[PDB]
């Protein structure tokens, strides 16, 4: 397969600096040009960088020329984006992106990477709380019950992760988008489980965010 | 450089309705120069038309391109729950690459009511000083949703906390948590707690409720 | 002594043993560079600095007997010129390159004074006379060729306008810049990789990209066949003359051996 | 005055300076359309523009000089004809243009208005005595081609239509239509990638793919060979058609040197 | 009437007439082999059928006048043979190639009877005088090659054994057979990725493997430069032959015009 | 008998059955030389051994004929010379290089003993008039060739030198010894992958890289293109030269017609 | 990376029929030939088919001509080795591999995959019984304590998995090589822990036995 | 075709000790085509020379080979326990690849004494019918050590069983464990057991070992 992981991100200051970094995989790196495309939290896509395929050329627009810049190493196989003088505007999901046509510096973006997300914020980074949600004591009906993880009070959107039983519960599971309260955010997320599974340990939450080094696999424990 | 503007924002399409989604450009472009993305929720875009017209390698034959100049649109013959997604139209000259706003496709799926859970916190919440009540509503639709939380008779919605998924892209169906956030006391002094969520195919609110002196 | 002995020193260096001799001279000192090595012992470093010290001072009296006898007319004949410069060059690569890198240092010098070396290399051409012969008709060629290299530099000129301003805005690293399509319009030129490497990433952008590199093609293969084609009947043409002339020349040969007699044809008959 | 001036302004129009002057004056006008860029100060684009002025005037009055020696024949020598069609072009490539593109307005015309610089170069050959030498010399072996060209065209033809109905099937890319063929078989005639890029693909789904290429190969290349030779022996006729003739004129000189003494040798007998 | 109408028929079969009206027709005809697609209406192909029937019967006509008029010698000429052989074919192929695809059905005649399309392209050379002129010069050049590419190709076989021996046992897809070594010593003959893509590799596993190629490639190069060559000379040849000859001529007119003279100058004494 | 018999065998040896005879001889070993396999029945083995024999036996009776006529003067044409080599390469190659290689055993004798079957093909040049003389033609040519080609070599040693010392110390592989550098500028010199393979990287690294390789090939296209052309000249020459003599030999003899008459018209007046 | 994966093996019946598959990644799949490699149970390696690079020409010992056939599809960048009239000869690990030079169908073998077990018996298929080792109620000094896990009474040695859980018990883990019982294999693993992980579920025995389509998850719980 | 033989089967070399093994070649080879590789434990070959004498990538430089014609050779200068594995030459000719039978490296590491630990059955195998009392052994040297069952006093060696690992390539110990099978009853009508494990460190064995009555 052709592959695009992105790397680096998370948290900065404003006025800091950050490079993120791009692994290409399945195609002749050196063939193509490479571009990074912002989406920022309204969703709005924007371009910020391409890269000829030999290196020697470099286009940015004036959003984040001179503060940007665009860098590859045909060897490594690896594309990098150097950003300083980060400001609340960068705040974005970045995408490294492979041109749709061998040289070409133009056209269209064929293969996109997942992604990293940058949070230039002043807010003190922060651990995720993460509470079990252990059913009520009621109906219970054991044919299906409503499990739930609450993972509270962190800070910057992401790279965070929530996961069920090391990916296991691959359905059946509802994740919900990251929303703030005071300043720190809350996510949640959903499991419905045949009781075949539960009581029982096997329902682990999970979570980590590495923008605070942080990830813990807390249990759904019987509520009591 | 050149802008992009896509009509409408967002749409609101049957299944197996014909769709069109229409990019406008600030200025002439050649057709060859004009492309479509499919963004799915929280993944990278894919790219879905190439020039004007041509399909990317995988798309459903139910989506055309068509257009020239100033004007282009995507066009979906019978939309499916998998066509649910943002559409951005894009050009490139100069030397930058231009996107458009984007085109939501809601798909008007039937009616689902929704599956109400509720949960009380954890101690490990009232250990570290306050409460949390969740309530869940999984797989409703519509989107519109009524959410309402009372304790001991009144309501208290000052802490109230609202997310939902987008559509699922399994069945098109919505998710929803709700939450209020409380004290320590505000909790530990209060019994009865519901979150009476009351949704378009329940005039009757589903009330799923818990008492507190059990568990 | 005196005149006489520069009689005597003259059908010396001018002799087909004298310059046999320095042939054979650079060949030796040719070879004893091939055997230099920075892997190498340090006596044989000290060695090899002898032997050539004894080349350098054995060229130098060379090059001193030759300018001797041949005098204000040593320095006009490029051959001995270029032979001289060399000798020049090459003290200086051996006693003063030191006290030059040591305070001009520059790590150019490290490649730079290989220019040395490269220089008696090439007094294996001025020194063998075959060799000064094939060179000097090689040069001879390249004035005939001037109208048609500034024909096909013009042209060159040309296309590289068009194809950066055709395709250099997509494809920058070949046709980014008017030095980048320069280069470029050469490759194709010489035909390397010219539509699997170029033309065809070109069409994936540019369809009609054919119809400007195809006549290019025509274009410059058609001069360059003409260019060789100039070199040969300019040849052809230097031989020609010299046939025709011959046969003038027996043509005449033969009007004097007639001619001179239908004189005599009409004073024999006052008898 | 009247005829008299223009008997002046022919022995100026039709000088060794007048020549030489408009040389220099297009390597200077296309020495400034090297300077220009996007990126320079509006000062140095006005001045750059008042220069322009200058030249184009200038070239102005070149052509009304030259119209008015040469008069009804300036519109038959192509080469004064190329001159004027270039002033032309070149004054609606700065007093028309913005005219033209603010209301046909076409992103072609930023790239086909280029024309106006390209013809100032070509200039260059017109100009310059040497240069329309060696081009109507190329040009005039044009004619003696056409025939074998149109061989060479009707091969291909042939084994386009052919690549395209044996390959083209599961090769569209190189093979699919008519023109996709006859773009792989002109790479495959300049040899470029055509066994390692295309025939060696080719062999690992149609093995005796080689029967076809390889005769290609040598049916192409031997029509390239004779198209070649042809171009050597006219220009080696046009030489021995010469040296033919002038030893006849001297055979007729040697004709008429004796054969009127064979005259008198008999008007001689009757005293 | 009878052979006053033969006198007649022929002074319209051998007219310039004739001769350019039937290459008018055969490019018409293959105008309307370039407009026929499978991608086309169902009366566009009956319509396209009558026009290629009519085709038919106008050159079977032009067929049948030619041999009434030059007979036993018809069948002698081989552009009058070749004619006749396109004629009968595209018969054939137009009112029994059907009979014969129902009942010997193969895919490959789908494909091989693209044959009687390709014929009637061919056509326009027999037609066209100066293109039988052209293919006649070149058909008499290859005799003279013969003795040379039967060289080059007893030197092919010598090192495709070699190469096989050599590479063959680790390099199958290369030297693994005869018929992959002539292959593969064909495509580094024509210098087609040579390095790159076949000695580097090579090398990798036998370092010397420079030592076969390299003097393989002067070999096959010096072979093609010296047919090359040949043919340049062989054709001077003609030329020179002729020159000689006219120069011959004119040296034997003189001595007419001079001999036939000094025998009057004898009888003229005996007055 | 005795010389009546050597007056007799002579007229069998060098006549043009013997000649032909011989011919097809080889025509038919090297037939049986590819038909052997080594997956072949041993009876199949056994018959062809015998074949082979006879061959070997065949041809041992032809070269005792032609040394029996010719004697001394055998061992003095190459080409006897050459014939006479391989049939004692063919003896040992079957009597002896078991008794080799059962001592001497060797894994290049299996590759090494291969020559005595290509010394059995060279002869098909050997027995060939044809052949002879188009062989004893290319090897004519090399003698003048030997200046323009040691020209060659110097300038590709000095280049040589240059690009290991410029570009060696990154591109080992390409420029790391001398020996990388004089194939990798053989490479360059041939046009293959130049630029994309070698140049482009370079400038990857070296952005100037392009100021040596493009002069470089300019040198080497250029020498090239004089070698060539020296042959074509030198050819045309022999020719020449014979037009010029037969041109003066009947000028020579129009020179006997009429000087041997002007000599009688004076002792003609005597009367 | 150069990568290699193979697979299919597994159980099969003397006689029987199997196909053998290698993915190959990060290098031009058909610049190289491949090989595959035995290597049997008393560890002796043993090559067993070659392919070129185009596919063209295939080489095999006189143990398995006709037997086996090497293939490959460039497109796929995959290898293949069919297998036929298998035999207990057969019972081996396979590995494809790489040669060290391109085009070259000799030399050395430069990357080897994991490797896919084969085992030709005629053996019932089994699947493993798991059986938790609690340790002894004694000194359990909780510094450390030392946790087993049986598998117990399958069939073919391979292909095989245990893992501690998940993996992140990448360290302190001793798994023991598989012995024959009558007929049937015992593996057994042994991990040492300090008490904070133990007793809970954390200490999950991960083991798979795809040869009899089994994984279990068992839970090394506290004895009593 | 080519058979290789290879000197020492096993070789047991100290810590800093300079290594030599060989590979023996039928017929005489090309250096050139005379090849290693090492494979650790359950993990593929990997190649560790190149012809005679050039070092794979990554291979320590201490590692050197070198040979000619009928024999070959490979050197460690001082062996390191990441250096403990088996190493394969290998050869190329006609049209196969041969091996060599490989040389196992122990390193005589210094001692460790075993932790010995002991284990009855879950009663998921009581309830399967049967029992397997179990022993590990773990991070030990040398190699070499004796287990030993007794079951209520009376040895029951009957169904002992025994497996290793290999040297773990972390410190090189070796890790044991030891399994006694006995049927249902077997274990429930007796109490005590014990793996008396001694071992060259420990004279007086282990005797770990455990009550049933407990537990």
């Amino acid at each position: 397969e052709v592959q695009l992981v992105e790397s680096g991100g998370g948290c900065v200051k404003p006025g800091g600096s950050l490079k993120l970094s791009c692994a290409a995989s399945g195609f002749t790196f050196s063939n193509y040009a490479m571009s990074w495309v912002r989406q920022t939290p309204e969703k709005r896509l924007e371009w910020v960088a391409t890269i000829s395929n030999g290196g020697r050329y470099t286009y940015y627009p004036d959003s984040v020329k001179g503060r940007f810049t665009i860098s590859r190493d045909n060897a490594k196989n690896s594309l990098y984006l150097q950003m300083s003088s980060l400001r609340s505007e960068d705040t974005a999901m970045y995408y490294c992106a492979r041109h749709l046509y061998r040289y070409d510096v133009g056209g269209a973006l064929d293969y996109w990477g997942q992604g990293t997300c940058v949070t230039v914020s002043s807010a003190k980074t922060t651990a995720p709380s993460v509470y079990p949600l252990a059913p009520v004591c009621g109906d219970t009906t054991g044919s299906s019950v409503t499990l739930g993880c609450l993972v509270k009070g962190y800070f910057c959107e992401c790279p965070v992760t929530l996961t069920w039983n090391s990916g296991s519960l691959s359905s059946g599971v509802h994740t919900f988008p990251a929303v703030l309260q005071s300043d720190l955010y809350t996510l949640s997320s959903s499991v419905t489980v045949t009781s075949s599974t539960w009581p029982s340990q096997s329902i682990t939450c999970n979570v980590a965010h590495p923008a605070s080094s942080t990830k813990v696999d807390k249990k759904i424990e019987p509520r009591g | 450089e050149i802008v992009l503007t896509q009509s409408p924002a967002l749409m609101a399409a049957s299944p197996g309705e014909k769709v069109t989604i229409t990019c406008s450009v600030s200025l002439s472009i050649s057709s060859s120069n004009l492309f479509w993305y499919q963004q799915k929720c929280e993944t990278s875009p894919k790219p879905w038309i190439y020039g004007t017209s041509k399909l990317a390698s995988g798309v459903p034959v139910r989506f055309s391109g068509s257009g020239s100049g100033t004007s282009y649109s995507l066009t979906i013959s019978s939309m499916e729950c998998e066509d649910a997604a943002t559409y951005y139209c894009q050009q490139w000259s100069s030397h930058s690459f231009t996107f458009g706003g984007g085109t939501k496709l809601e798909i008007k799926r039937a009616d689902a009511a929704p599956t109400v859970s509720i949960f009380p916190p954890s101690s490990e919440q009232l250990t570290s000083g306050g409460a949390s009540v969740v309530c869940f509503l999984n797989n409703f639709y519509p989107k519109d949703i009524n959410v309402k939380w009372k304790i001991d008779g009144s309501e208290r919605q000052n802490g109230v906390l609202n997310s939902w998924t987008c559509q699922d892209s399994k069945d098109c169906t919505y998710s929803m948590s709700s939450t209020l956030t409380l004290t320590k006391d505000e909790y530990e002094r209060h019994n009865s707690y519901t979150c009476e969520a009351t949704h378009k195919t329940s005039t009757s609110p589903i009330v799923k409720s818990f008492n507190r002196n059990e568990c | 002594r005196g005149s006489h002995m520069y009689l005597r020193i003259t059908n010396i260096v001018e002799s087909s043993f004298f310059t046999k001799f320095i042939i054979y001279l650079i060949v030796l000192n040719m070879v004893t560079m091939m055997v230099e090595k920075e892997g190498q012992s340090q006596h044989m470093t000290e060695v090899l600095y002898w032997i050539n010290v004894v080349f350098i001072i054995l060229f130098t009296i060379e090059i001193i007997l030759r300018i001797y006898v041949h005098r204000i007319s040593f320095f006009k004949d490029p051959w001995s010129l270029f032979d001289f410069v060399v000798v020049i060059i090459s003290i200086v690569g051996m006693f003063l390159a030191d006290l030059i890198e040591t305070y001009f240092v520059s790590p150019t010098l490290f490649r730079v004074i290989r220019l040395a070396r490269i220089g008696r290399i090439l007094r294996l051409v001025t020194a063998v006379p075959q060799m000064r012969k094939i060179v000097s008709a090689l040069i001879s060629v390249i004035p005939g060729m001037l109208s048609v290299i500034a024909l096909m530099t013009l042209f060159f000129y040309i296309f590289a306008i068009m194809a950066t301003q055709l395709f250099g805005e997509r494809f920058p690293e070949w046709f980014g810049t008017l030095g980048e399509s320069f280069y470029t319009l050469f490759q194709v030129m010489t035909l390397e990789s010219w539509s699997m490497g170029i033309v065809r990433p070109l069409m994936e952008v540019y369809p009609y990209a054919w119809v400007f590199f195809i006549p290019f093609i025509f274009v410059v293969t058609f001069v360059m066949i003409n260019l060789v084609v100039a070199i040969i009947v300019d040849a052809m043409a230097i031989l020609n003359q010299k046939e025709e002339q011959h046969i003038i020349d027996e043509v005449q040969s033969h009007e004097d051996n007639i001619n001179n007699e239908i004189i005599k044809l009409r004073e024999e008959i006052v008898e």
